[PDB]
């Protein structure tokens, strides 16, 4: 059905005057984005990819800039069409995770972007870290935003690396203001990054003792504070490895 | 009657800008041109079209099935595949080569046109490496079905495989939009060709003097006078001569007396334009009017239109005791006096005009058109770098 309908759409510039009313009447805006979301759903194959394939610009246009349909009709018209290096060099909700920390509009296109920004799994870098380390411990829905916290540890496993200590440093730093649970968390995967990344550790010394004198006071303090202090075990082995809000 | 493999035709449309008859046939350069354009076939009486660089020749007919097994062998098409001549059908995958350049029509892979977001623009290229070169057919038309045999003059739809786009006249380009666009077919010349030593036109030839004739050498007059000369002329690139025909279907024809054809030097362009004042001249492309240029061939001294497939060849080459004459005036090519012996169209003339005729070869044409080009081109080089 994809290809008969695809095909018999090209059967019957409009960028260069369609991005002409944002300013101005909710209807067209929608109405090409109902379009670029039918022409989302198409992944022999490669001869119809040729004939979807210069979108990107209008794509930047609407990915930073009512608003919250547009850009996840491009974002899943770009995952399917269209490397993290340079994927991720285009930051594309740099302005948008920026606004994911001033929380009713936005208390919707919240939980509509965790989702949506998941696809992010596949300097700048840092900056992106920074927000996503702001969006995180910005909610402390439940289980999207917990997903979308996986996400973050599981994009701070690809990538230099001193972006990581960077990072496993603000989670340290941010876990201090516990010693809530999303934070606990949210280091507990920092810590667990970095039990994964001491190899490449073995400045940081006197910072990774404070850290290891909160987790001996927090495990010294006597429920997700249970599973918390028994992933604080492996940020002792993480130290013991390695070396050995705002 | 039908069409089958090795069938030279042209394609032709017929634009109505202002509901005018504004016709064009289809027109490939190379050899230095990697795009297509057209060629007016309405005002073919004042200015007359080129031809010879917008003929085409099928060199196979294949199904879809064909097509896929190009996609197996990661080519040598089992040296048919099949027959046989393998009368067309359409639905079929045609394979569109160039009848001089020896390249492939394919759909090109850029837009160097309008913008007019993302169709494709036309030109030549190399192999069949692809998709890229074959081209479905589809019948324009409510009247026949698909699957069924193609006849002559038929209307119909050009579709390519890997764009998967039509064949379409843009305002001017020729480009791969999504709109249809009538492409008909005039048989040209197929099919033998048709027993050796045949006059058949579209033929590059000579005349034998006993000696040839020729035009005198560049860097010049601008090469527009006439002369004899013997010796080795024959191998010179200078004396060569091209039997341009009238009609535009069947040009491919063969060649009987009586019927006139135009003439035309094949390095220099400017049209063999016997002024009917005094004698034979030399003018321009867009001199050569109906009576101005087209030479009668009479058997004798003393002096068809239409025919609608390729005829009787009256006159070889060995036999070819011609006897050249004009259309209005009647009058007869005969000689006066690094020979100077100049020609003259007169009435009477001597016993010389009798003369016997020689073709020419492949090779020749294939660089003697690479002549005109490259000169033409550095002549435009030239006022370039005066600029």
């Amino acid at each position: 059905n994809a290809n008969v309908v695809v095909r018999l759409l090209i059967r019957r510039g409009l960028l260069a005057a369609m991005e002409e009313a944002i300013k101005i009447g909710n209807a067209i805006m929608t109405f090409y984005a109902a379009l670029i979301d039918l022409l989302g759903r198409c992944a022999e194959a490669i001869r119809i990819r040729s004939i979807l394939r210069g979108d990107l610009v209008g794509v930047i246009s609407i990915a930073f800039q009512f608003c919250p349909d547009h850009k996840a009709a491009m974002v899943l018209f770009l995952d399917r069409v269209y490397v993290q290096d340079f994927l991720l060099h285009l930051l594309g909700f740099l302005p948008d995770l920026r606004a994911a920390a001033s929380l009713t509009d936005m208390a919707l296109a919240l939980n509509r972007y965790l989702c949506t920004a998941v696809l992010p799994l596949l300097f700048a870098g840092t900056e992106h870290h920074a927000s996503l380390i702001d969006s995180l411990l910005h909610t402390v829905k439940g289980c999207s935003l917990t997903k979308a916290q996986r996400d973050s540890i599981e994009v701070c496993l690809l990538s230099r690396p001193s972006m990581m200590q960077h990072l496993l440093r603000r989670l340290v730093f941010d876990v201090p203001l516990l010693n809530k649970m999303p934070l606990k968390l949210l280091t507990n995967h920092y810590e667990r990054c970095w039990k994964y990344y001491c190899l490449p550790g073995g400045a940081s010394e006197e910072e990774l003792h404070l850290s290891r004198k909160l987790f001996w006071g927090i495990f010294d303090a006597l429920y997700e504070q249970e599973l918390f202090k028994l992933a604080l075990p492996c940020l002792s082995a993480v130290a013991g490895a390695l070396p050995p809000n705002f | 009657q039908f069409l089958r493999t090795d069938d030279e035709v042209v394609l032709q449309c017929t634009a109505t800008i202002h509901k005018e008859q504004q016709k064009l046939c289809l027109a490939a350069e190379g050899f230095g041109n990697r795009l297509c354009f057209l060629e007016s076939t309405s005002n073919s009486k004042n200015v007359p079209p080129d031809l010879s660089i917008c003929t085409f020749v099928l060199e196979q007919s294949l199904s879809v099935r064909a097509l896929q097994e190009m996609l197996a062998n990661t080519f040598m098409m089992k040296t048919a595949q099949g027959g046989g001549h393998r009368t067309l059908l359409y639905g079929h995958a045609i394979l569109l080569r160039h009848s001089y350049s020896g390249m492939y029509l394919c759909c090109l892979s850029t837009s160097r046109s309008s913008t007019d977001k993302l169709a494709f623009d036309v030109g030549l290229q190399e192999d069949t490496t692809g998709e890229a070169c074959w081209w479905t057919i589809h019948p324009a038309s409510k009247q026949r079905s698909e699957g069924e045999k193609v006849r002559v003059g038929d209307d119909l739809i050009l579709v390519s495989v890997s764009s998967e786009r039509y064949l379409h006249l843009s305002y001017l380009h020729v480009d791969a939009a999504f709109q249809q666009t009538l492409w008909s077919v005039a048989p040209i010349s197929s099919g033998s060709e048709a027993a050796q030593g045949y006059l058949i036109g579209g033929d590059v030839l000579r005349l034998l003097h006993g000696e040839c004739l020729t035009v005198p050498s560049g860097e010049h007059e601008q090469r527009r006078t006439v002369h004899y000369e013997g010796g080795a002329v024959s191998v010179h690139a200078r004396s060569l001569w091209r039997l341009e025909t009238l009609r535009v279907a069947w040009s491919g024809s063969h060649i009987r007396w009586g019927q006139p054809f135009r003439l035309r030097h094949v390095t220099t362009g400017k049209y063999l334009s016997l002024m009917e004042d005094k004698s034979l001249l030399l003018m321009d492309k867009e001199k050569a009017d109906v009576k101005s240029t087209a030479f009668t061939f009479r058997s004798s001294k003393e002096k068809r239109k239409e025919v609608d497939g390729m005829g009787t060849s009256e006159i070889k080459y060995g036999d070819s005791v011609c006897f050249i004459q004009h259309i209005g005036t009647g009058l007869w090519l005969t000689y006066q006096s690094s020979i100077q012996r100049k020609a003259i169209m007169h009435h009477e003339g001597h016993m010389d005009d009798g003369l016997n005729l020689s073709r020419s070869q492949h090779e020749e044409s294939r660089t003697a058109r690479v002549i005109r080009s490259t000169v033409f081109l550095f002549n435009r080089f030239i006022r370039g770098l005066d600029a």
